């Protein structure tokens, strides 16, 4: 609710959909963010997507067809740069 | 003081990004 962290993995040889590697909330979410930054994993703020995925998905699952492109757009930007 | 378990740390290390609100 207050704080959300969703980890995203991606490998196109396995499926065209991104894969959710973690879902944490509140204080644990804040620790995920700090560690991610410390170990050089990009942390991207997108408040509506974070909520969406939290409300629709369980951890260790592929993003459903409905939200695939909204998630993939982030990976594509990070690749463009 | 460690907040995260080993498996969560690994999951983070194995991700392309973390999406947050």
């Amino acid at each position: 609710p207050t704080h959300i962290a969703i980890g995203i993995y991606f490998n196109p040889e396995i499926a065209p959909a991104p894969f959710i590697s973690l879902i944490e909330t509140n204080q644990c979410a804040l620790a995920v963010r700090k560690y991610a930054n410390e170990v050089g994993i990009p942390t991207v703020r997108d408040v509506k997507l974070a909520r969406k995925l939290y409300k629709t998905h369980t951890k260790y699952s592929f993003v459903d067809f409905e939200h695939l492109d909204e998630v993939l757009r982030l990976i594509v930007w990070l690749e463009q740069v | 003081i460690e907040i995260l378990s080993e498996q969560t740390k690994s999951d983070i290390r194995n991700s392309k990004l973390v999406v947050m609100n």
